[PDB]
């Protein structure tokens, strides 16, 4: 009826502390966002 | 939007009414307060005695 309602934090995922990594990957664009707003949406149909 | 935790939600939401629920907006992380470093005693002393 559920799995593992899990989610991801996009930007610590791929750059750990480092903040370079995180200025190089904003300019990737809106991908980290949707990517959240996916698990986000998969966590509460899990509730659901 | 860093001006208190509502001014985050709504450029999150990029909204200016943001509804009744949870909205997730920041990630919270404790930075570290200080570095240790620790090593053995050293054996390989200078035969100065
Ligand atoms: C041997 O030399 C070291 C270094 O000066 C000294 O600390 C130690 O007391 C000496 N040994 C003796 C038996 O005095």
């Amino acid at each position: 009826v559920s799995m593992t309602k899990t989610s991801v934090d996009c930007t610590m995922y791929i750059c750990g502390d480092s903040t370079e990594c995180s200025n190089l990957l904003l300019q990737y664009g809106s991908f980290c966002t949707q990517l959240n707003r996916a698990l986000t949406g998969i966590a509460v149909e899990q509730d659901k | 939007c860093a001006l208190d935790p509502l001014s985050e939600t709504k450029c999150t939401l990029k909204s200016f009414t943001v509804e009744k629920g949870i909205y997730q907006t920041s990630n919270f992380r404790v930075q570290p307060t200080e570095s240790i470093v620790r090593f053995p005693n050293i054996t390989n002393l200078c035969p100065f005695g």
